[PDB]
């Protein structure tokens, strides 16, 4: 409220006395070369004002200020401070208006890989895919940064990292009527978690869902994969998930779609779905 | 009194059920995410040691170098 | 024969209770995970920015106050 | 012990040794102009003086040798410093003085808040609210105090945190305040967690405590919101505490209060109460007619 | 020989009320230690940014008095 | 009532195998998580001991230029 | 390996050309008066000789080289690193012989307290008062080094690690047959946490060894005290130790050991006792 | 690939100038003085390339970069940059050839070693040991680096790790070697963790591999350390794995080998015979006669 007000009011004042300051330290370089030290200065002022900004709630500004001291800064031949200045400004475009936000998150991804160091560039990436996730719709550039996320993940041997941005890859792979590209990563990972002592027991769900979206194509394939899976682990056949899918086929064989959409809803009332098996599996019934 | 008999125990078996499968889900869910922060342990002690090294032969070096001019 | 099966009420009321506080018990570890993870993550940018910063600082100043020489 | 009394008289030593030094500086500085040294190494005296005496048990005069320090360090164009001091004088004070502490802490929120960490900010904040309503016996500003370190958290999407502080503060509003910031709050948390891999099963709690406070407001708008949460939310139509609440609504339809008091009896029974429940079924009751 | 059957399911109990308070109990350090945990990560995030603030300044100090 | 207790004999089965899982799984929990504290007492001590000589440093640092 | 323990002689000869380094203050430092920094690397290469003993598992070597090298560096300057040193040597004759570790150790926290980290003084007397407990039979020492680590810790709200010290502290005099403290401590760690969701549910634990240690000294007032306790807590009496504690002493009135001693071996057939509580009550229960 | 043909082109360039910076050195070691900083420069640009090479994707150009980098290095009286750029050689020779890497992990852990950090050498000496037991075909080698990492780790107090360390060596050595090693481990671990109230739950396991190692050799000697180990550990006694041991071994002594099948079968029930125990079984039950 008040303290808002005022902010904003020493805001302006501030923003007023920082182009004073920049037009006469220009002009002071010009009639005496003073050096560089009132550039300095001028930053710090522009970095102060854009934190007094956020202090007033209003983001698009304090984005301005951060991207002009960025630039400035990296004008003056310094790289670091200027990258902060950059992420600063993208997290602050990051609501309101975020779309100058990912380029300026490319910007700082952009330097940072000049560099050298790998692990920022791709939380950055994750993040931005993030942003088109749940703000936009063009899936493909999300699928893109995932994938090279990824993969600078895996490069740097962080195995752990990579198979969280792969799941998402395959399960965003799989929406959009791809199933390749689902089917090898998800059994890819399966395969990986085999002799994890800790992640052995969830090694399982990974390839049901293969399976199931394997059923996408024909039946016999459906069949020889589960079969390979259950000789490849032996301990598969334990859980109810086996039985589900031998359900699921030898229903399928014979028309009985009674049968099959009350086995489904019987397993949906012992333990429920999500959307995505959901979808997948009234997608399959189809036909 | 079987009537109370089949309703107890169909009460027992549902609620038993959706439990131990919400207690199976829970923790799974927090095993494997013990992973991350483990080995992001590793990095950041990784990264902490060599700021220590690199620091303290800095400034030896750079005191030996200060007697030097002194 | 029926006090058993009383009996087996009273067990199974004692198993009612210890299960649902294992439930909650999980419920309220979940969420202690999750922000020691949460701080974990800016720990880590922070350490990052410090070391680089140190080395970049001390090399560029190192060299050029042993060249000016 | 030799320990105490040993200690206290080498901090009463060392502090009129401080005091003779700071004037002896301020005398110094025009006899020989040494720079700033000498007000410095007074501090360190006042600062030895001052951790040695929080060792020997002695804390106010501890903590007002802190204030002192800082108050000549940031006279020399030092920040930082006097605000690490001012926080350590601050936790020393909590057990002392508790209006100094406030102050002190105060001082040092804006100061740091002014340089542009938000972070330590809000935790100061939690902090100066977590004294003032523990032993002091005041809400309204703890909960603007709250209010302040969640919009500060929130400001660099530390989601977890903000989260707690909100709902801490909408069960405070809640018990003593209105109740559409209640309503509000509950229902957007509650809301923010239907989709997610651990916090998904927890949320329940948090649309059954909405519904109460809805129920508490009339029994239309109990109904209305009862039923916009059943179509929204399709698993809470299972939930124990959904059939619990539409008991209680329609036994309280009838104005048979045996109803209501056998329901809450076997509610109890099952499982244990919190004593915040309690509370508004009671209020509920007593207003049966 | 049903009578049998029900005292295998009586002893299941019994093992069933073992395994479920032995969990809870070793559950309940669990959280102790990741009280713990949690509350020494604070004092480690501040001593970091307290020597990330110190080492800054100074740094920048002297650099500049060496100019 | 046979049919419902071959239900329930399933059920018993299938409780024995979950609770002897989650017993398992908390073993596991246990020792990981005590390794993880070990770790972070030793991260500590070195974070702490480094702020102490960075802060002596910078110190002496600055009165060496102030004998200057 | 063997050819290490030749370089082990060959670091007592590293340990000679140091004498020879002390020989150099001896005489040859009157014209080397600046050779301060040949102390330091004369202690630099007792330090590496050190290591390399260490190396040697020559436990005694290492910790007299330690030590030696902390007291030449500790010329009234460096003193965190003769702080390092101590504690090294103390860590060394951990093994073998520990009783000067003790001495060093003490040092060490001298120095620590001087400066004022309170942390690793206490975490040091926690050390030291473990290895009284494992290795000596003195209890009384530790007793007091467990009192001065929580006071220093209760200082700096580290409350957690106070609480578990206290806890330790009130077993080990309730061992020693001094009941008030005991009761006080674990009445305060208890209804210390009752309102907290994460430590919500240890009470019952706390308040039952209580209760015992209560009804060890006056039975009449264990009832009045168990009442206070389940009036305090109105889900304590559920718990099963208040239906056990109530058996025992009501049967008590009667003189009936039968009862008490199958309500115990009931008891135990639901889980395993600890070596305290069962001697507490053979202990307890003869009169 | 149009990006990594930029990529690599980029990289001949980087190549074709490094090879002047070398031809620099040789002019400044044999032409001119001073030549240390312009061959510093020469490791920046050589680290740029090899850090550039490994986004190109081509290890193997990176690793040998990273190596000739590092072995230059080592010329100017500094040590900690060399363990630096050994240890990225050793990683980036992880993938693809990794002999070589061996190698040069030795080089570093030898230049640590000779410093003194000694966690990170046990880490690298772990490391070692999983890659070459992962992808080399040969055991011999992984028990005596798994054996040094064990004195490492448990020399320094870190039990924990040590523990498994030596859980594992000891684990492996009974599948091709004499079983008193395995014997000795299993007894001292046991013990070692029988007293801790967290991790002690968990011992049976280990007593039961114990059992089981003892039993391969001979019987008689079997019945005495179970009975042994029930007297140490009364809790051991009235068990579940137990019995499987009192059954299997009264069966042995009749030579009837359907009980045997149907005991072990049996307790195949809630708990999955895993790869070891099953050849463990199978080897003791060949040799009934």
């Amino acid at each position: 409220g008040m303290d808002t007000s005022g902010k904003q009011a020493e805001a302006m004042a501030l923003l007023a006395e920082a182009e004073r300051k920049v037009k006469n330290s220009q002009s002071f370089f010009s009639g005496l070369f003073g050096g560089s030290s009132k550039i300095e200065e001028a930053c710090e002022i522009y970095a102060r004002a854009a934190n007094m900004f956020k202090m007033a709630k209003n983001w698009s500004a304090a984005g301005n200020a951060f991207c002009q001291a960025a630039q400035l800064h990296l004008q003056l031949q310094s790289k670091h401070d200027a990258a902060t200045c950059f992420v600063d400004a993208g997290n602050a475009f990051k609501k309101a208006d975020p779309q100058e936000a990912i380029n300026c998150l490319m910007r700082a991804i952009e330097i940072y890989t000049d560099m050298g160091r790998f692990t920022i560039a791709a939380k950055h990436h994750i993040s931005i895919a993030e942003i088109y996730e749940t703000e936009l719709v063009d899936v493909e550039k999300a699928i893109a940064h995932y994938e090279q996320s990824a993969d600078y993940y895996k490069g740097e041997e962080s195995n752990s990292s990579a198979n969280k941005c792969l799941l998402k890859v395959a399960g965003y792979a799989a929406q959009l009527e791809q199933y390749q590209k689902a089917i090898d990563i998800y059994e890819q990972v399966g395969t990986s978690a085999m002799d994890s002592p800790l992640l052995k027991y969830s090694a399982k769900d990974y390839f049901f869902k293969a399976a199931l979206c394997h059923f996408c194509i024909d039946m016999l394939n459906a069949k020889l994969a589960v079969q390979k899976y259950e000789e490849l682990f032996p301990a598969f056949s334990d859980s109810r998930e086996c039985k589900l899918m031998k359900k699921l086929l030898e229903a399928h064989e014979e028309q009985n779609v009674d049968s099959y959409t009350e086995s489904v809803k019987e397993y949906d009332s012992i333990s429920r779905l999500d959307q995505w098996l959901t979808t997948m599996l009234l997608r399959i019934k189809k036909t | 009194r079987a009537d109370q008999l089949a309703d107890e125990s169909l009460e027992s078996t549902r609620r038993m059920l959706q439990l131990v499968e919400e207690s199976k889900d829970a923790g799974i869910r927090t095993l494997v995410m013990l992973d991350e922060q483990g080995e992001q342990l590793e990095r950041i002690e990784e990264g902490m040691d060599q700021i220590n090294k690199d620091m303290k032969e800095a400034e030896k070096n750079l005191t030996d170098l200060g007697k030097f001019a002194g | 024969a029926l006090s058993e099966i009383e009996t087996r009420h009273s067990e199974i009321i004692k198993l009612e209770n210890s299960i649902r506080e294992l439930h909650d018990m999980f419920m309220d570890m979940a969420m202690l995970v999750e922000s020691q993870g949460e701080m974990i993550d800016r720990i880590e940018y922070n350490v990052e920015h410090a070391v680089d910063y140190v080395e970049r600082a001390v090399s560029d100043t190192k060299k050029a106050v042993k060249y000016q020489s």
